[PDB]
């Protein structure tokens, strides 16, 4: 059994992701408070932001600790049924959270470019979310259905046994479609909404800070979302880079760049709005 | 024209002093106060 | 029993209310308002108790007001248009007796309470008269700053002068203290008003709507 | 001829109300709490009144609606649109027929729920401030040209007009005897009418500002005026005077709606602060404080039996407090 | 009740039954043969001073608030002066529109200056 | 089952 680590290169891992996990989590469930508790927040412009709140603290309290804990010693410690719900509802979690961040920058645009017409129901907005999450389940459910939990000498592994075939096209088509449904589609929709809102926008420093921050979402959404799919796309191509220790040091460094982009959206908003200041002067 | 007429036919009136009306108002509010929800 | 019957109707109610919440979203409401002497009435007539105007452009419909069926006191009704889009302030440039008249309404429509968040359009009607009579009084008897004065037009710039000191002084306490001032010059005959209103119109709502979605 | 009849009111004057109230059981602290709360409205809500079963109640909206609430049940029984957008008033008739509105359009619309226009009064030059319903068979409107007038339903024309204020009329108040009636205008001074005359017997002036709400007590001998200069005044037609004064160093907001409770103990007036105080009638000081609106409150409303009070804003709710 | 009382070339105006440190004060002219027209208006505090452009730097305007009345200086007089003259209170405290109206309840009846 | 030696990498 060779997946085994000394205690220094532990200990930097655990560090650098209770940092992020810690912070995630504090940001998030503050960012939720606040707009849920102080009955003026509460409007229809701000569901998109709770839900996407709450799909971003789904996704770092789970689907971070648990591969943590899963990939510092390549072993299971939990059993069956949770290695089926860890790979049915945290990937859910990571697709709601994509598609409200979409569907926040949708609004933002359709509020800037078209602004006399009327902004959307609750009802519809309601639909939405509710749309959004049923998506998210029925991506995630074949990951989690046919997963399972083998045992082996001194290993026991939580994977996914997809059923056999001399060409291996089901999972190949799997994840080669879940690749365009994750990365091409939303980032080419938030670039080109982002792109006019702020050709169109460029009390003229106000105007600049916003086109600053939409530079800087579209450029870390796509500086921390490409290698994860190259890594999962990998093992198509060469699957003889499976077979040592470098390739886990690849998979914690891509983990903790995936899963550093939760932090962003709480210090956006703090940033920009002082009322979200004045809620967090408040909430501390 | 109208106001001098207004306040000459306003002027002779029968004004009861404060300390009746202020009795009267103490026993209106005490008589009823047994019915008074709030 | 009986309700039941309360029920029934109640669902009918609020269904229907709805669909009147999907059409007073979709108009806005201009308050139009100015002198006797400005030109109000034609503007009205070429988009076409109180007067009513319903003009759509670019697919989007506005229904604005001309009131008047009261006496001179206006400091009680005018808290009835709080929810306005904006105000449309129409000024006879023409007449520099009745400009300072004009002037004073505009400072109390700025500093009233109930009015401190509606932003007003300006136009500087009848300049046809203007360019006529600068050509042909002298804008100085009343106003003892014009001799000082450099601006910030066929044969003379003294129009340009005049225009823009007006517009100036109308601009001047606007800016000593939310809401913003949109002026425009506009002549007897002009097909172009309500793409100006259109246009203010929007980058007002814009303005709005940049801080409802908590980007400053 | 004013000074004498100044010494006259100066000479009639023996003791002060507040030096009289030493032996009297305080009222005590009194806390409300919102029981039900009404949500259908667009624009914002601008008058109302309650029935005489205490149960129905109806209110007005500035975007053309006029919608009959269940006060136990919060149902919606009827909700008629308007002709004119622009409203300012609405009564409801005592025996429960009726229903009354009128606004910017100088029109007095009167609809019957038994829904169409039953009536349609037009003489008026400025716009309707008040109305009330003495019977279903005649009305009181006080309007914006400094005159109010009683009409007769039926026939349709005016029968009778008052015309004795300055500046604009913006409340009135029925006697419980149904024969006398308190306006007050925008001149601040208040007037008590008699219906059957059509002359105005007695003139008070006390207020500083525009007077903007007028109730009279239960017994029908006295009555409160709020003004635009935070204060409250209550007046009593025998003493010809102003009897007591209510008033905060703190506040410098106008009153809106002023209304008694069912023994006169208590007196509660709606401010442009986004809240509502309630004072007591006799020691002069304030005891309660109701606050659940986030806009100015405009209209306020006690029921005939004295089990709920009603209040509504502009942020287009109506609430009900116990 | 409120009563303004003028008198008068130094004008005064006399303020009884309101409280003379809350309100923003005017004096309005009226010409024969003409309408109302605003000529000068004093804050509460006397900071903020403002005239018509037709008397400024021959007018003069102050108040005293401890006697609680109104002076109005004027000199090197005209014959377009000739007119009545009134102080008009506008209405609301802390903040106002209809001091130059034809039935307003809050000025006096004014005096006549005959140049 | 495929490998003693695989990582089994997951999402």
């Amino acid at each position: 059994n060779q997946f085994v680590q000394p205690a220094w290169q532990i200990v930097l891992w655990a560090a650098a992701y209770t940092v992020i996990v810690v912070t995630s989590v504090v940001g998030n469930v503050v960012v939720m408070w606040i707009i849920l508790a102080h009955k003026r927040m509460r409007t229809v412009t701000n569901y998109f932001l709770v839900n996407l709140a709450f799909a971003e603290a789904s996704m770092a309290a789970f689907n971070t600790v648990v591969n943590f804990t899963y990939a510092v010693h390549n072993e299971w410690y939990y059993g069956l049924f949770y290695c089926k719900f860890h790979n049915f509802f945290p990937i859910a979690a990571v697709f709601a959270s994509i598609y409200s961040m979409t569907a926040v920058a949708f609004d933002r645009y359709m509020a800037i470019i078209h602004p006399l017409q009327p902004r959307l129901s609750a009802t519809a907005t309601k639909v939405v979310i509710c749309v959004i999450w049923v998506l998210a389940l029925l991506l995630a459910f074949p990951q989690g259905y046919y997963s399972t939990t083998e045992t082996m000498p001194s290993r026991v592994v939580c994977m996914i046994e997809w059923p056999e075939h001399p060409n291996k096209i089901y999972e190949k088509v799997y994840h080669i479609c879940v690749t365009v449904l994750i990365y091409f589609l939303p980032l080419l929709v938030i670039g080109y909404a982002y792109t006019v809102v702020g050709i169109t926008l460029w009390q003229v420093s106000a105007k600049r800070k916003v086109v600053k921050m939409m530079i800087v979402v579209v450029c870390t959404f796509a500086i921390c979302w490409l290698p994860f799919h190259i890594f999962f796309l990998l093992p198509y191509i060469n699957p003889d880079l499976y077979l040592k220790k470098f390739i886990q040091q690849v998979y914690l460094a891509i983990m903790w760049l995936a899963m550093s982009s939760t932090m962003y959206n709480p210090i956006i908003y703090c940033c920009l709005n002082d009322r979200f200041r004045l809620g967090f002067k408040h909430a501390f | 024209r109208k106001l001098v007429e207004q306040l000459k036919m306003e002027a002779n009136i029968d004004r009861i002093k404060v300390s009746k009306a202020a009795a009267d108002l103490m026993a209106y509010c005490e008589a009823h106060a047994k019915e008074d929800p709030l | 029993n009986e309700e039941k019957a309360q029920r029934e109707a109640n669902k009918k109610i609020e269904k229907q209310l709805q669909k009147d919440k999907q059409v007073y979203r979709a108009t806005h409401r201009l308050l139009l308002l100015g002198a006797d002497n400005s030109g109000k009435s034609t503007i009205v007539k070429q988009m076409r108790g109180i007067f009513e105007t319903k003009f759509q452009v670019d697919k989007v419909n506005f229904h604005m007001f001309d009131v008047g069926g009261q006496r001179d006191e206006r400091r009680k009704w005018i808290q009835c248009f709080n929810d306005v889009t904006a105000i449309i302030f129409v000024v006879d440039s023409s007449d520099y007796n009745r400009l300072q008249e004009a002037l004073n309404l505009f400072k109390s429509i700025w500093n009233n309470r109930w009015l401190r968040t509606i932003s007003v359009i300006l136009f500087l009607n009848k300049q046809d008269l203007l360019a006529e009579k600068v050509l042909a009084s002298k804008i100085e008897d009343y106003f003892p700053e014009f001799a000082r004065y450099t601006t910030p037009p066929g044969e003379d710039p003294r129009v340009t002068r005049a225009k823009y000191f007006i517009r100036d002084e109308f601009l001047r306490i606007s800016t000593a203290s939310r809401h913003y001032c949109y002026p425009h010059f506009t002549c007897a005959v002009d097909t172009e008003n309500a793409r100006r209103i259109f246009n203010d119109c929007r980058d007002i709502i814009q303005r709005m709507h940049l801080r409802q979605y908590e980007l400053l | 001829l004013k000074n004498q009849i100044r010494d006259a009111r100066k000479a009639c004057a023996d003791a002060t109300l507040s030096q009289i109230t030493n032996n009297i059981d305080p009222v005590g602290r009194i806390q409300m709490r919102t029981r039900r709360t009404l949500r259908g409205h667009l624009a914002k809500i601008y008058a109302m009144h309650w029935g005489t079963d205490s149960r129905l109640l109806v209110s007005a909206s500035q975007d053309g609606k006029l919608i009959i609430w269940d006060s136990y049940t919060t149902n919606k029984v009827h909700a008629i649109p308007l002709r004119s957008s622009w409203v300012m008033t609405c009564a409801y008739a005592p025996s429960g027929n009726y229903v009354a509105c009128g606004g910017l359009d100088n029109i007095c619309s009167i609809y019957n729920l038994k829904v169409r226009v039953s009536r349609e009064l037009a003489g008026h030059t400025g716009y309707l401030s008040c109305c009330r319903f003495l019977d279903d068979n005649q009305i009181v409107t006080s309007s914006g040209d400094t005159t109010c007038a009683l009409w007769d339903i039926e026939t349709g024309q005016q029968t009778t007009t008052f015309t004795g204020h300055t500046g604009d009329v913006m409340s009135l108040s029925l006697a419980p005897d149904t024969r006398l009636f308190v306006s007050g205008a925008c001149d601040a001074s208040a007037k008590l009418w008699d219906v059957r005359e059509g002359m105005c017997r007695q003139t008070f002036t006390g207020h500083e500002s525009d007077i903007n709400a007028i109730c009279f007590f239960p017994n029908g001998n006295a009555f409160a005026t709020g003004s635009d200069d935070a204060t409250c005044r209550l007046f009593d037609l025998r003493a010809d005077q102003e009897l007591m004064t209510y008033s905060h160093d703190n506040i410098i907001c106008g009153i809106t709606s002023v209304s008694f409770s069912k023994s006169g103990r208590l007196l509660l007036a709606g401010y442009d602060d986004f809240n509502c105080n309630v004072w007591d009638a006799l020691k002069a000081d304030r005891a309660g404080v109701l606050a659940g609106h986030d806009n100015r409150v405009s209209c306020l409303g006690v029921t005939d039996d004295g089990m709920a009070v009603a209040t509504g804003s502009w942020d287009s709710f109506l609430k009900i407090w116990n | 009740q409120v009563q303004l009382q003028e008198s008068g070339l130094r004008l005064s105006c006399a303020a009884s039954g309101f409280t003379f440190s809350n309100y923003k004060m005017n004096w309005v002219r009226q010409a024969p043969g003409k309408g109302l027209e605003w000529v000068s208006d004093i804050s509460q505090s006397g900071a903020s001073i403002s005239y018509t452009g037709s008397v400024k730097g021959r007018f003069t305007i102050s108040r005293d608030n401890a006697k609680n009345t109104l002076y109005l200086q004027m000199n090197s007089l005209k014959p377009e002066d000739t007119a009545v003259y009134y102080c008009a209170r506008c209405p609301a405290p802390f903040t106002c529109f209809d001091v130059t109206s034809t039935t307003y309840a809050y000025r006096g009846q004014g005096t006549q200056v005959t140049v | 089952r495929p490998k003693p030696q695989q990582f089994f990498g997951l999402m």
